[PDB]
């Protein structure tokens, strides 16, 4: 899988950011 | 408008919901097939962006799938149709995950907006093709219906297929594949299925859709408000209030969910190989 594909970034209380999220682009 | 449930927040909650719920609706869009090699509609490398380039004579890219424009001039669509015709792609992990849920009797329904028929290839049975498919074609004038094989040749030659019943000198007597265009009704199956499902669904999961197109986009607002809603998508959907938001590649996210679920769901992920005895 992708770099650190199993890890997420958590923005409480209910948002999880995984590899491929559009927020990483620009 | 539906407000978020305050007692459902975490990915752990999402997993528990998946373990306990027995009447799940999964609503899918073009996102679930991008990993298969099929671009979506509205992303930077999507269908609409490519149309703005390859068909600049259109008022806008959407005109390609607009019924009022199609009636004015169907030539662009048939020059382009073969590009979105179902090819030979393999189903993604997400399709396989939905198939397993159905196999285990937990899937109330998979409403898909896609026309790539990957749900069938994956063995999902309780499916609704919200936006039709290439499986059949229909005359714009007389409604004469034919199987896809009857117009396939014309499509792969970029020519407008003619109705064999209508007058040979009737310009609008052409065979439109039964994909739903803007300004057209969705198939009756969709409406009947939704009427049955809305009071039965105990969990909604939206995967790989921008939910910018109605009536499919209305599904989250048309079911009982207390029913939990989970989003699995690269981008948030600000016009809706989901309980849990899982943002990123759906295959990456589904993979993670499958591992927490265990059982057959974990086995769905066969790469890499897990520890097992020969
Ligand atoms: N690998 C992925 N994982 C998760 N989400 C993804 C992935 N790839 C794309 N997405 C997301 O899926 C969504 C797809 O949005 P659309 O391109 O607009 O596709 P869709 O929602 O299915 O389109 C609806 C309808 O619009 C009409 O033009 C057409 O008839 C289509 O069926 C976007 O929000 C995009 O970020
Ligand atoms: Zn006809």
């Amino acid at each position: 899988g992708p770099h650190m594909g199993s890890q997420y970034l958590f923005l409480p209380p209910n948002r999880y950011i995984f590899h491929g999220a559009e927020v990483y682009s620009d | 408008m539906r407000k978020k449930r305050k007692d459902i927040n975490t990915i752990e909650d999402a997993v528990k919901l998946l373990q306990e719920c027995k009447k799940i609706i999964v609503l899918t869009g073009a996102g679930v097939s991008v990993s298969c090699g099929i671009p979506d509609f509205r992303s930077r490398d999507g269908i609409y962006a490519r149309l703005a380039v390859d068909f600049p004579d259109l008022p806008d890219p959407q005109a390609m799938f607009d019924i009022e424009y199609f009636r004015k001039d169907p030539r662009p669509f048939f020059k382009f149709a073969k590009e979105i015709y179902p090819g030979q792609f393999q189903p993604s992990l997400c399709h396989k995950f939905i198939a397993l849920s159905d196999k285990e009797g937990k899937l109330l329904r998979n409403y898909t907006q896609n026309i790539d028929t990957l749900e069938q290839v994956a063995g999902i049975q309780r499916i609704i093709q919200c936006h039709g498919s290439f499986a059949t074609a229909s005359c714009l004038i007389c409604k004469y219906k034919v199987d896809c094989e009857a117009v396939r040749g014309d499509i792969f030659n970029q020519v407008v297929p003619r109705c064999p019943r209508c007058p040979a000198d009737e310009p609008l007597a052409i065979m439109k594949p039964e994909i739903v265009f803007f300004g057209e009704n969705l198939p009756e199956q969709f409406h009947r299925a939704m009427k049955y499902d809305k009071d039965e669904v105990d969990l909604l999961i939206v995967i790989g859709s921008s939910l910018k197109v109605r009536p499919v986009a209305l599904i989250p607002s048309s079911i009982p408000h207390e029913v939990p809603q989970i989003l699995i998508n690269r981008e948030p959907l600000p016009h809706l209030h989901f309980d849990v938001e899982l943002l990123g590649d759906c295959d990456v996210i589904i993979n993670e969910l499958c591992h927490r679920l265990g059982g057959e769901y974990a086995k769905l992920c066969c790469n890499p190989v897990k520890l097992s005895e020969i």
